[PDB]
């Protein structure tokens, strides 16, 4: 079972946004799926569902602005959201409603897709180095807006010894660090670069940690 | 809507442990045709809920027996025997035998271990940086135990707030420790108007605050 949702982003209040749950491992039209999101303060809450025979429902909170929907052939779930509210900001995942021949109940969670509705613009972030038996080196990445951005370490390769702090907002910019810890031979010997991605902005940003002088 | 409470709302447990969650429904969750579907989901940090108890108690073939669930009417509990590391994260209770569908806050699962003292580091702003006109400082309090952390920045021996964001990771699964950031940022012009910059934390492991400074000069 793969569920991947996608097409998460930035929208200004009174926006719409379409969302996309691509689905594999199962026979995909014979099961109901639904959306759940959840909030920052980390809240799970349900959103919308369709039934393998088409029928829609959902909550008040939401009536007259989300629409799920499936395209079977594609094999994909949709969420149609127009009048977004700030208060719509979420994680938004794609759930199965498993249990085949028995009642409702979410099987199988997606990967979830980030959105953001407000007024702030999307704002590219800089990428400052941190550095100084074992040396801790790190990176700031700081102003950029919105959520979510990627780090990573020599494209992946450090994974122990990885610190990513979760970013957190001052005005209408974000801000966050990671740290990674190697022996002290390791550097500066070996290179070790992070490597910050901003889809929201489009755009990456490799930084290689040299020593200051 | 039917409201999903969750007790307790925190739990540190040790390895080889068992740990014990409930939850309780504001009502029966005896759907009409017989069966409960209240259900246990388990976020580990950075990752997506996964299914470990459905109906009360089918364990969602993908976790072990030692994922215990029961319950009846609106009173329901999870219990998880011979605790390891990679049971940290949070737990959630759901229903589904009404709708809307709704789940419960959660309950976060900790690991006991032993103290441990932080690597604190600091890092003067970057070169980059200050060609921008901003100057940020950071510092790390990397794999430290307990959660509890106190940081204090000092500019030139004055405690300084304004400007200083702060962010906690969650529990590692690898070593039960935990790890903090902090970032005091200020204009390249107040910088370059001071001398000293510190970090102090303040943690269970040393009696004295563990002190993390540089001088711009
Ligand atoms: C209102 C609905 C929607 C149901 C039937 C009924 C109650 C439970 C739902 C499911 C849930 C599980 C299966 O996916 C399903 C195919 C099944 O058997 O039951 C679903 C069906 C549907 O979407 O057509």
């Amino acid at each position: 079972v793969m569920l991947v949702e996608s097409g998460g982003g930035l929208v200004k209040p009174g926006g719409s946004l379409k969302l996309s749950c691509a689905a594999s491992g199962f026979t995909f039209s014979s099961y109901a799926m639904s959306w759940v999101r959840q909030t920052p303060e980390r809240r799970l809450e349900w959103v919308a569902t369709i039934t393998t025979r088409g029928y829609t429902f959902y909550p008040d909170s939401v009536k007259g602005r989300f629409t799920v929907s499936r395209d079977n052939a594609r094999n994909t779930l949709n969420l149609q959201m127009s009048s977004l509210r700030s208060e719509d900001t979420a994680m938004f995942y794609c759930t199965r409603e498993g249990l085949l021949l028995d009642y409702f109940t979410m099987d199988y969670w997606g990967q979830g897709t980030s959105v953001t509705v407000s007024s702030a613009k999307t704002t590219p972030p800089s990428v400052y180095p941190l550095a100084p038996s074992m040396v801790t080196l790190g990176c700031l990445v700081k102003g950029y807006f919105p959520e979510p951005v990627t780090v990573t370490w020599n494209s992946g390769s450090l994974s122990s010894g990885v610190h990513t702090f979760p970013a957190v907002l001052q005005s209408d910019l974000y801000t966050l660090s990671s740290s990674v810890t190697v022996p002290s031979s390791s550097r500066p010997s070996e290179t070790v670069t992070c490597n910050v991605a901003h889809p929201a902005s489009s755009t990456k940003v490799d930084k290689k940690i040299v020593p200051a002088d | 809507d039917v409201v999903m409470t969750q007790t307790p709302l925190s739990l540190s447990v040790s390895l080889g442990d068992q740990a014990s969650i409930s939850c309780r429904s504001s009502q029966s969750l005896v759907h009409s045709n017989g069966n409960t579907y209240l259900h246990w989901y388990l976020q580990k940090p950075g990752q997506s809920p996964k299914l470990l108890i459905y109906k009360v108690s089918s364990r969602f073939s993908g976790f072990p027996d030692r994922f215990s669930g029961s319950g009846s009417g609106t009173d329901f509990t999870l219990k998880i025997s011979r605790v390891e590391a990679e049971d940290l994260g949070v737990y959630f209770c759901s229903q589904s035998t009404h709708v809307p569908f709704t789940f419960g806050s959660g309950t976060k699962l900790e690991i006991k271990r032993a103290d441990a003292g932080p690597t604190v580091s600091s890092f003067p702003p970057s070169s980059e940086q200050l060609t921008s006109g901003g100057a940020s400082v950071v510092c790390f309090l990397n794999n430290f135990y307990p959660k509890d952390i106190n940081v204090k920045w000092k500019i030139d021996g004055s405690e300084r707030q304004n400007g200083v964001l702060n962010s906690w990771t969650d529990q590692d699964s690898k070593d039960s420790t935990y790890s903090m950031s902090s970032t005091l940022t200020l204009t390249k012009d107040e910088y370059e108007r001071h001398a000293s910059y510190t970090c102090e934390a303040a943690h269970k492991t040393s009696t004295s605050p563990i002190a993390k400074s540089f001088n711009r000069a």
